[PDB]
């Protein structure tokens, strides 16, 4: 917090250190953001997957370099910016509460946020997972064809706890639908064909098929 | 070679063992202590996996003896180095995953280290 602001000395005071603040809080994020090159450059380098010669030390260097530059350089700089802009904001919270002051509707008187979309997506994803025990409400679903978005977006990305709730929400869409299952399959199927057609040419082709199998595997357990 | 012979061809103070038999020896009998000098020695040398030559039939018995046991531990040893395959596999199984968690020496992925610790600490020994 701050000094509670009641005479125009305090005012000024509470707006130079609001500025200063400013200052500094710049400052800052100009340091965060300018690790932000280096970062895509060690990316480039660890991309590259090139093998090279010499058990802490037995991962690869570009790996451990971008670990210290993330985790130790990237997370001190948000910290510390994160402080800075708590301490603006608490600034600028007195000197309006002073301004107000001197001068349902009592109470009224980031959208660039990658964790906000996830923490939405999460709750999308359970709500979903809730919503499909009305099998009518599950007809409705299917005819949206969520079953199409969920497996092109949501199947991969998120963590695998979301994975595995991902694949049990697309195991219970298909429960008794035979059109959805015959989808489903048909799309499974697709992919792994796509994939085997140039199996001759690329091993990543191979490794990038395994949550389609998980997710056949976990429809053919559920009876 | 293995052992060596080395004498001051042509030409105790340590222990006090007083040699009875050589009065004057270049080292001590027993304690080497040499009153005539000291020798340090080094060689431009690798070392060498080799065996003792068999002569006799009864060489050749020990020879055989000795092969059949390098061979049963050779066996043993290759067991297990073969053992840690699976554990290889499903590390890197788990690996594949890539599945995203939560907690700069320690900052990797747990089974990306595992995975090292187990391929460059017990395979490679």
């Amino acid at each position: 917090a701050v000094d509670p602001i009641e005479n125009e000395e305090d005012r000024k005071k509470a707006v130079s250190n609001i500025n200063t603040l400013l200052d500094k809080a710049d400052r800052v994020y100009h340091q965060l953001m300018g690790h932000r090159p280096q970062l895509e450059n060690l990316l480039c380098k660890v991309n590259e997957a090139a093998p090279e010669k010499p058990t802490s030390a037995s991962v690869n260097r570009y790996i451990l370099q971008l670990a210290q530059e993330y985790c130790g350089d990237c997370k001190n700089s948000f910290d510390e910016l994160s402080k800075i802009i708590q301490k603006v904001f608490a600034s600028r919270k007195e000197l309006l509460e002073y301004d107000l002051q001197q001068r349902s509707q009592y109470r009224a008187l980031s959208t660039k946020c990658y964790g906000c979309a996830s923490a939405v997506t999460e709750h999308c994803i359970t709500l979903l997972r809730a919503l499909a025990t009305n099998p009518a409400l599950r007809h409705i679903l299917v005819s949206q064809g969520l079953i199409r978005e969920l497996f092109d977006y949501n199947l991969r990305r998120g963590a695998a706890a979301m994975r595995e709730e991902v694949r049990q929400l697309m195991c219970l869409l298909t429960r008794d639908n035979p059109e959805a299952t015959q989808q489903m399959n048909d799309l499974i199927i697709g992919k792994v064909s796509t994939a085997l057609k140039g199996h001759w040419a690329n091993p990543d082709l191979a490794s990038s098929l395994q949550y389609e199998m998980l997710l056949l595997t976990d429809s053919i357990s559920k009876e | 070679a293995s052992n060596l012979m080395i004498e001051f061809a042509d030409f105790c103070h340590k222990c006090r063992s007083i040699n009875y038999d050589e009065k004057d020896p270049f080292l001590c009998n027993a304690c080497g202590f040499c009153k005539y000098a000291r020798f340090d020695f080094m060689l431009y040398a690798k070392p060498c996996c080799a065996v003792d030559p068999i002569e006799n039939e009864e060489d050749r018995k020990k020879a055989v003896s000795n092969i059949n046991t390098l061979l049963d531990k050779a066996d043993r040893v290759y067991h297990q180095l073969m053992g840690h395959r699976p554990q290889l596999e499903n590390l890197l199984c788990k690996v594949n995953e890539a599945a995203p968690e939560k907690p700069t020496s320690a900052s990797v992925n747990r089974y990306i280290l595992q995975l090292a610790q187990e391929y460059c600490g017990d395979c490679k020994n």
